[PDB]
RNA sequence: GCUAGUAGGUGGGGUAACGGCUCACCUAGGCGACGAUCCCUAGCUGGUCUGAGAGGAUGACCAGCCACACUGGAACUGAGACACGGUCCAGACUCCUACGGGAGGCAGCAGUGGGGAAUAUUGCACAAUGGGCGCAAGCCUGAUGCAGCCAUGCCGCGUGUAU
RNA sequence: CAGAAGAAGCACCGGCUAACUCCGUGCCAGCAGCCGCGGUAAUACGGAGGGUGCAAGCGUUAAUCGGAAUUACUGGGCGUAAAGCGCACGCAGGCGGUUUGUUAAGUCAGAUGUGAAAUCCCCGGGCUCAACCUGGGAACUGCAUCUGAUACUGGCAAGCUUGAGUCUCGUAGAGGGGGGUAGAAUUCCAGGUGUAGCGGUGAAAUGCGUAGAGAUCUGGAGGAAUACCGGUGGCGAAGGCGGCCCCCUGGACGAAGACUGACGCUCAGGUGCGAAAGCGUGGGGAGCAAACAGGAUUAGAUACCCUGGUAGUCCACGCCGUAAACGAUGUCGACUUGGAGGUUGUGCCCUUGAGGCGUGGCUUCCGGAGCUAACGCGUUAAGUCGACCGCCUGGGGAGUACGGCCGCA
RNA sequence: GUACACACCGCCCGUCACACCAUGGGAGUGGGUUGCAAAAGAAGUAGGUAGCUUAACCUUCGGGAGGGCGCUUACCACUUUGUGAUUCAUGACUGGGGUGAAGUCGUAACAAGGUAACCGUAGGGGAACCUGCGGUUGGAUC
RNA sequence: GGGAGAAGGCACGCUGAUAUGUAGGUGAGGUCCCUCGCGGAUGGAGCUGAAAUCAGUCGAAGAUACCAGCUGGCUGCAACU
C-alpha cells in the first residue's frame, strides 16, 4: 500500500477473540454443577471422560472438564472453573479446580500434588 | 510521466553500472550537475561533462575498480511522493560510514559528512555506497 | 445530511467580565466526506507494562486537571458553592408517631450485610509535617504520623561450617 | 547466655526443554500448550528410586506486549499460493520538464520562553548491603516567538522547448452507425420423370413412404449466415468486428516542416461503454435448439445416442450489468546484452528487382543478464526506477444472512 | 496426465435417515433507551399587584416613601397522553449452515475419470447433476 | 399517485391599542400631455376593508345554537368508478 493510501485509511489492527469467554476475564469462576456424566473423546483417542454442564454465577452455562482418577461431583455440587480446553473433547473449554469448594482432591496423590488439591502426605 | 529527473538519473547509473557502459547520457540540469559534483570528488564516478546550449547534455564517465562496478549501491531517499529532511544531529549514516549520503542544504548539494562539518541539515536526496 | 436562538447584524437588558448570555426586530444564514448529525464505549494527563526501535497495550498506587456526593431540580449566604458530613421542593427506601405530623443519606476513617475468584483493624497519638480559629497559651484535625492483618510485590538474611 | 540447637518446599524429567530407569495398567484408567501418548517389554498414564530447575516460595488460571516482517512508517504482498476494478472518461485529491528573478510558507541554523514535581537515565550521597530515600545533571524527542540560511519543495513574475497538443500531405485497416444488393446452400410449396424403399445407429427402433416417399429436373416463397481469400493476418479502450456497393463517421501511423508553450500523469466518489443468457413491447422465424414427447441403452438412465420439437437464436426500441469479461499480469514515463519472423510506413543507392543499405509504428516465437518458491518472465519484463490508483491478510461458514441502493423480474 | 502415496481393491460428491450446536425468517409479544407533539406545574427566582401589615428615613404628626405577607404571571423538576425509532429477550413453525457418525441412494469430480473440465446465464431433474447459448485452457490424444 | 383529514395535539368570544380603520381593494377633484376622447400619466380626497400581534375582560363552557368525519389493528372475496 502507498503512503497515501495509509493515510486515507491506516493499517487496522486484528481483534483477537479469547477462548475462554465464560469467565470474562476472571481467574476462576464458582458454577453449580447441572449435570455429571462421561463422554466419549474424538478419534483417534477412546475412552469414557468425566465432564460437567455447570452453571456459572455470571449466568453462563458451560461444560467443565474434571481430571484426575475420580471424583465426588454430582448434581448441585458448587464448583470453582479455570481456563484450559480439552483438546479431545469437542466444546470442553475449562477445567475444575480440584480441592475447591465441593471439588475434593484426588485420592492417593504422590506427584503433582498441587494440580489436583492433594495435601502433603504425613510421612 | 516523468516526474523524477533525479531518480531517473541514479537509475540511469544504476543500470549503466550493471551493463558495463564505459559512460551514460542524459538531459542536463543544474542539480543533476550538483549531485555529479558530489559523486565526482568522492570518485564514484570518473569524469562528467556539460554539451548543448538549448538542449544541455549530461555525460557521467563510469569507473570500475578490478572488472566490477565501484557504485555498489544507489538508492533514491526523498522523493515526490515522500519528502525526507533531516536535522544537523540526525543526519544518515551509509554504511557506517564507509558510503556517503547526498544532502541538500542552504550551502548546497554536499555530502552527509561535509553538512555534519558545517553544521546543517538538509534534504537527504540518495544514498551511495 | 444536521441546525430557527439556529448563523450573523442593530438596539434594550443581564454578568465580576466578552459573548444569542437573554429579549425585540432585520438579514438567511451556520456546520458537514479534512466525517457534521446519530449510535456504542470512555474520566484526561504526568506516567506504567512491553518492545532493539518504531510501535502496541494501559491510566491501580503517587502528583496535576476535571466531574460527582441517595435520585431529579433549585436557589440562598458568601471573596469564593449552585456547597460530601448546609437550606428548600419532589421521588424511592428506612425509621419514629399520640395518626395531626416528623427524621435520615459512609463514593470521610473503622466496621456490617450483600455481590464476588478476590482485597485488612469498629487500633494509638496530635510527639513531627501541614491545616482551621486564636495576640498568645491553647483547642480542633480518621489530614497526617504510626501501630494491627495479608508471602500481594520487590530486596536482604537464615535454615549451619570443616572433617 | 545457652545450645545445631527452633526453621524446605513446589514444578518438571519423549521433542520444543535442563533432567531416566523399574514396577503397576493394557485405546482401560488416564495425560495433553502443540506434536501427540495409552492396543501386554509405556523414558508421555499412576507409584517408586534417581535426576533437573527454581526456592520461602513453586506451580496453575486470567490478562497485555513480545516472538508475529502475521496490518509491514521503520518493515510485506497481488501471473499460478489470498489479492489488478470487465474497459474507460473524468471532478476532488496526490504528483509535476527546464532557466532566471523574487518570496521565505515547508526545510535548515541559532537564541529566548515554556515543556510542574515525581518517574526513566548518568554521576554522587545516606540507611551494615540491597530494595528504599536523596543532591546535581541529562532528558522531556513538543509548542510559540525572534533573528538568520536559500540548495531543495511551495507561492509569485518572466521565459524556453525536449513532455503534451494544433495544421499541412499521404497510408493501411472485419473500427463504428445507416441503406442497398449478390451468389451458394438448407426448409417449404407446385409440377414433370420414376418405384420400393428412405432415414437413422455401435446395432436398432421411433419417424417418413404405394394416399407415390427417397432420388432427379423445373418454377416460386422465405429467413439466416457470408465458402474460397484467411494468415501465432488486420482494426478497436475493453466487450468485440469478416461477401460486394454507396452514405455518415471515430481512431492509428509515417515524411518534411510550421505553430502553442508544461496546456502534463493518475484518479476515491461520479459518469459512460460493456459477450452470452435473460426481461418488456412490437415484428420476424429458414436452419439450429434449452423445456417437452417418443425410440433406444441401462440394474435404473429424469442423461450421454436417435426421431421430433417450443422459447430463444434474427429485427426495432428499452431494461439487465454479469463471464476462466484471462496475459488469471492497473495506468503513465525512463533506463538495461541478443536472434529469427509477420504486418504497415518512409529515406538513399545500384547493373532495376522475390535487389542492397537504413530509419519509424504495431505484432509472433526463442533466449542473455537480472528476477522468481519453482514453473517461468526476459526491451511488448514477472529486470532496474519514479507517479497515482485498485486490491489481499489461514480454511470452512460466505460473496451467504440482515440493512441500504439499483432492477419489471 | 493426475485432486492417488497401505499408492485405482486409490480418491471422492450430494440428497435422504440419526445426533448435537450456532444462526436467518416468523402471527407476534414482553422489557431497556430515545425522537416528536402536547398536558402538567412543587419549590425557587424574576416581573406585576386588587387586599392585609409595617422598628431605622421624611413628615405639615394625619400620614408619605420604602419594606414584608398574600395573590398573580413567566421559566421549570416530578408526573401523564399519543405516536415513531432503536436495541435486548422470547415465539408454534420454517430456511439453510457447521460438527459427529456412519445407515440408504446413486457415482458428479480427480486419468481423455470412461459424455474434457470449468465460468456466466437459463431451463429441467430424488441427489450428486443434465441440457442449451457464449466464453476459458487451468484439456488428454493428434 | 397514494395510505392521509392517518393517528395525536394547540388556538378560537368580547374590548382597547398597534392603526381616531392597518395590509389590500376602489377611486373624485386638481395638475400635465395628447394623434381632443367613453383618452393617457400623475395624484390621492372619499368609500370599503381582511388578517395578525400586544394588553385587558366575562362565563362552567367562545367551531357555544342549527350545522358538522368516530378512530385504530388482523383477515376472506372482488382490482378499481
Ligand atoms: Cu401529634
Ligand atoms: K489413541
Ligand atoms: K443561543
Ligand atoms: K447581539
Ligand atoms: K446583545
Ligand atoms: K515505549
Ligand atoms: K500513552
Ligand atoms: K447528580
Ligand atoms: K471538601
Ligand atoms: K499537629
Ligand atoms: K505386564
Ligand atoms: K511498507
Ligand atoms: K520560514
Ligand atoms: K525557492
Ligand atoms: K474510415
Ligand atoms: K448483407
Ligand atoms: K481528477
Ligand atoms: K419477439
Ligand atoms: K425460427
Ligand atoms: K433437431
Ligand atoms: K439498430
Ligand atoms: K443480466
Ligand atoms: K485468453
Ligand atoms: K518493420
Ligand atoms: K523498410
Ligand atoms: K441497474
Ligand atoms: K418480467
Ligand atoms: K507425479
Ligand atoms: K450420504
Ligand atoms: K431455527
Ligand atoms: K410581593
Ligand atoms: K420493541
Ligand atoms: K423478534
Ligand atoms: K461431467
Ligand atoms: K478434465
Ligand atoms: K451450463
Ligand atoms: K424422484
Ligand atoms: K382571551
Ligand atoms: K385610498
Ligand atoms: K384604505
Ligand atoms: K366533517
Ligand atoms: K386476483
Ligand atoms: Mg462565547
Ligand atoms: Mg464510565
Ligand atoms: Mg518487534
Ligand atoms: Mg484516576
Ligand atoms: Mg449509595
Ligand atoms: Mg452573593
Ligand atoms: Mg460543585
Ligand atoms: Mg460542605
Ligand atoms: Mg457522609
Ligand atoms: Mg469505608
Ligand atoms: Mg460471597
Ligand atoms: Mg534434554
Ligand atoms: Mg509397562
Ligand atoms: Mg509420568
Ligand atoms: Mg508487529
Ligand atoms: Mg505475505
Ligand atoms: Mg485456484
Ligand atoms: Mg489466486
Ligand atoms: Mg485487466
Ligand atoms: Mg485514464
Ligand atoms: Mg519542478
Ligand atoms: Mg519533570
Ligand atoms: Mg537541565
Ligand atoms: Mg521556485
Ligand atoms: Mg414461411
Ligand atoms: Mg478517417
Ligand atoms: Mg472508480
Ligand atoms: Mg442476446
Ligand atoms: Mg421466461
Ligand atoms: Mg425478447
Ligand atoms: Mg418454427
Ligand atoms: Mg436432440
Ligand atoms: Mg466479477
Ligand atoms: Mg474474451
Ligand atoms: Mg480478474
Ligand atoms: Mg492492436
Ligand atoms: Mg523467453
Ligand atoms: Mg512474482
Ligand atoms: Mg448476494
Ligand atoms: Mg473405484
Ligand atoms: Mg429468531
Ligand atoms: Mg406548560
Ligand atoms: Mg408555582
Ligand atoms: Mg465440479
Ligand atoms: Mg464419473
Ligand atoms: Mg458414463
Ligand atoms: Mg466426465
Ligand atoms: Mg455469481
Ligand atoms: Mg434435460
Ligand atoms: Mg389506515
Ligand atoms: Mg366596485
Ligand atoms: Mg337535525
Ligand atoms: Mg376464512
Ligand atoms: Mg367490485
Amino acid at each position: 500500500a502507498t503512503v497515501n493510501q495509509l493515510v486515507r485509511k491506516p493499517r487496522a489492527r486484528k481483534v483477537a477473540k479469547s477462548n475462554v469467554p465464560a469467565l470474562e476475564a476472571c481467574p476462576q469462576k464458582r458454577g453449580v454443577c447441572t449435570r455429571v456424566y462421561t463422554t466419549t473423546p474424538k478419534k483417534p483417542n477412546s475412552a469414557l471422560r468425566k465432564v460437567c454442564r455447570v452453571r456459572l454465577t455470571n449466568g453462563f452455562e458451560v461444560t467443565s472438564y474434571i481430571g484426575g482418577e475420580g471424583h465426588n461431583l454430582q448434581e448441585h455440587s458448587v464448583i470453582l472453573i479455570r481456563g484450559g480446553r480439552v483438546k479431545d473433547l469437542p466444546g470442553v473449554r475449562y477445567h475444575t479446580v480440584r480441592g475447591a469448594l465441593d471439588c475434593s482432591g484426588v485420592k492417593d496423590r504422590k506427584q503433582a500434588r498441587s494440580k489436583y488439591g492433594v495435601k502433603r502426605p504425613k510421612a | 510521466s516523468m516526474q523524477d529527473p533525479i531518480a531517473d538519473m541514479l537509475t540511469r547509473i544504476r543500470n549503466g553500472q550493471a551493463a558495463n557502459k564505459a559512460a551514460v547520457t542524459m538531459p542536463s540540469s543544474k542539480l543533476k550537475v550538483a549531485i555529479a559534483n558530489v559523486l565526482k570528488e568522492e570518485g564514484f564516478i570518473e569524469d562528467f561533462k556539460v554539451e548543448g546550449d538549448t538542449k544541455p547534455e549530461l555525460e557521467l564517465t563510469l569507473k570500475y575498480f578490478q572488472g566490477k562496478a565501484v557504485v555498489e549501491s544507489i538508492q533514491r531517499v526523498s522523493r515526490p511522493g515522500l519528502r525526507i529532511y533531516k536535522r544537523k544531529d540526525e543526519l544518515p549514516k551509509v554504511m557506517a560510514g564507509l558510503g556517503i549520503a547526498v544532502v541538500s542544504t542552504s550551502k548546497g548539494v554536499m555530502t552527509d559528512r561535509a553538512a555534519r562539518q558545517a553544521g546543517l541539515g538538509g534534504e537527504i536526496i540518495c544514498y551511495v555506497a
